[PDB]
């Protein structure tokens, strides 16, 4: 059924399954005509498919090409969205293959079940979580991916860097999820956090900064204060 | 015009024929019911004083033999049963007709009710949907599940009615998964109605029995039938135009007939205010759409 507080640990358990977030994948700049008529221009996009026991991100880059002659462009966006991740399915070794996809926004549900008929044995599911993956393309490294790509492009990383190494795939996913929460509720004071002292670096084939175990500790209290701040700021408490 | 002659009625009940309905009172010297129109499927139904659970009936054709009913006191039940011997029968009728113990079909001679609502059933393919071949009369009642609904469990005892599911490889080519989702035409005029139904008279007619079953019995199964049958024309966008003229018809006619304290349980809101209001086929349904908002403003 549906993912939710009370089954969150299912998340790290050994049955393989992908989170489909679809809201990054049809992107436009609202803007005025010389005749004072409002038109959109649509920006690269792109599909965060995320398996959140291991970290690895497979990101479905949408070029602006795909549009092109289209009509009722949000509603084609989830059928692509489904389109895709059926695709990529069907390119993964049975064995790599998911058990479930988690998708973000009940929306994707009956694409996403028609596109993957073929494989009546993974589990198609909506979550109860607020999850906030809208929140990648404040990351540095993959916006910059998105914008540049002048194609249809599938790029791989990891979304935990080498936390794994340190910290369980929980504690890595509750990390991911409270920075992604930060960024999407004040940008700008999140990445001040996260690049304030010039000595902490960003690894080339990273995506954050190399924090120490003590140094993610503050971190992560930095991040939880302006989700509780702005949260004041916002409901003047 | 044909009988069905009843050899008695030994537990009070309640009898329909057709959209017609009468009680006859434990041991009433009740005989039969005479003055059946010819050229028409009929229904025999029964719900019994005692145990209002359980609906059940018999599909017939009277050109296709000479039936009657007989309560059978161990299983409890009015059975329809076959005479074979043609002269035994019609001294039976002649002799309960001339003591004036048959109940007249009560036809009145403007209404045309009965034939729009079985317009396209024909006794042949009612019996390809309920499976028994021994007889020329078809057992249903309100308990009955489908083979849908059973895929989801005597198989015997089902209504084999077409399974129709939108979400299926049957209703979606590969590579038109959106194409097809979103406008089902292609399940409707290629899959069913080209390839399985054979001709849309035959859509139409299992569409007319679901809905029937659907109301004299309550079967929920075949509610579900209905309208699976009705959404999937609405949810095309190229369907014939003599199609959606007849399916208007129909359904006013089906309409007009449900009696209004079932309609809570017997009309899917969903399917009602879809195929109405949002559909391909939203503004083609003139006269169901009518007798809708005047009958039922409620549910929409
Ligand atoms: C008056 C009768 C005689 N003799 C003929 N009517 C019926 O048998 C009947 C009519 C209505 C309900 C049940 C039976
Ligand atoms: C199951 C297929 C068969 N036979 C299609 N059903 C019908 O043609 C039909 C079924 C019931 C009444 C009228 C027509």
């Amino acid at each position: 059924g549906a993912m939710n507080s009370s089954n969150y640990a299912e998340l790290f358990n050994n049955d393989i399954k992908l989170f489909v977030d679809d809201t990054n994948v049809y992107r436009v700049t609202v803007h005025k005509t010389f005749e004072g008529n409002v038109a959109t221009k649509a920006i690269n996009g792109c599909i965060f498919t995320l398996n959140p026991k291991t970290g690895h991100l497979f990101l479905k880059i949408i070029h602006t090409s795909v549009w092109a002659g289209q009509k009722r462009l949000s509603q084609l966006a989830k059928w692509k969205t489904a389109e895709e991740v059926s695709a990529l399915v069907r390119s993964l070794p049975k064995e790599e293959q998911p058990k479930q996809i988690i998708v973000t926004r009940k929306a994707m549900l009956d694409p996403l079940e028609v596109h993957m008929l073929d494989f009546p044995n993974i589990a198609i599911r909506p979550t109860e979580l607020r999850l906030p993956f809208s929140a990648a393309m404040s990351i540095d490294k993959l916006s910059d991916v998105v914008m540049k790509a002048t194609e249809p492009q599938m790029v791989l990383f990891n979304i935990y860097d080498d936390w794994l190494d340190r910290i369980s795939s929980y504690t890595a996913f509750s990390r991911l999820t409270l920075l992604l929460r930060a960024l999407k509720t004040n940008e700008e004071s999140a990445k001040m956090i996260l690049l304030s002292d010039p000595t902490i670096t960003i690894k080339s084939y990273h995506l954050w900064p190399s924090f120490t175990d003590e140094q993610w500790i503050t971190i992560e209290s930095q991040m939880r204060d302006l989700i509780l701040t702005e949260y004041g700021r916002k409901y003047n408490v | 015009m044909n009988t069905v002659p009843f050899t008695s009625a030994p537990i009070e009940v309640t009898i329909g024929i057709d959209q017609y309905s009468f009680n006859v009172k434990e041991n009433q010297p009740f005989h039969g019911i005479k003055d059946i129109p010819i050229g028409h499927v009929h229904v025999i139904h029964f719900q019994h004083a005692d145990n209002s659970s359980m609906r059940y009936g018999y599909w017939f054709d009277c050109r296709m033999g000479n039936f009657y009913i007989q309560y059978d006191p161990k299983d409890g039940l009015y059975k329809m049963m076959e005479e074979r011997d043609g002269a035994k029968f019609e001294n039976i009728v002649h002799n309960f007709k001339e003591r004036q113990m048959m109940v007249s079909y009560p036809k009145i001679d403007e209404d045309d009710t009965w034939y729009n609502l079985t317009e396209f059933v024909q006794m042949d393919k009612i019996r390809k949907i309920v499976r028994k071949d021994e007889n020329q009369f078809s057992y249903v009642d309100s308990s009955m599940t489908t083979v849908q609904e059973n895929e989801l469990s005597d198989p015997a005892h089902s209504l084999n009615y077409t399974v129709i599911n939108f979400k299926s490889r049957e209703a979606i080519r590969p590579g038109h998964e959106m194409e097809d989702f979103l406008d089902k035409s292609y399940y409707l005029n290629t899959v069913m109605l080209q390839g399985i139904f054979k001709n849309s008279s035959n859509y139409f007619g299992e569409l007319q029995f679901a809905f029937l079953n659907a109301m004299f019995f309550g079967n929920y199964g075949s509610s579900l039938q209905w309208h699976a049958m009705i959404e999937l024309i609405c949810s095309s966008a190229t369907v014939p135009k003599h199609m959606l003229d007849k399916l208007d018809e129909i359904l006013y006619y089906q309409i007009k007939t449900l009696p209004e304290q079932y309609s809570d349980i017997l009309l899917n809101e969903r399917v009602w205010n879809i195929c109405l209001y949002s559909s391909f086929q939203k503004n083609s349904l003139h006269n169901t759409e009518k007798i809708m908002e005047n009958k039922y403003p409620e549910l929409l």
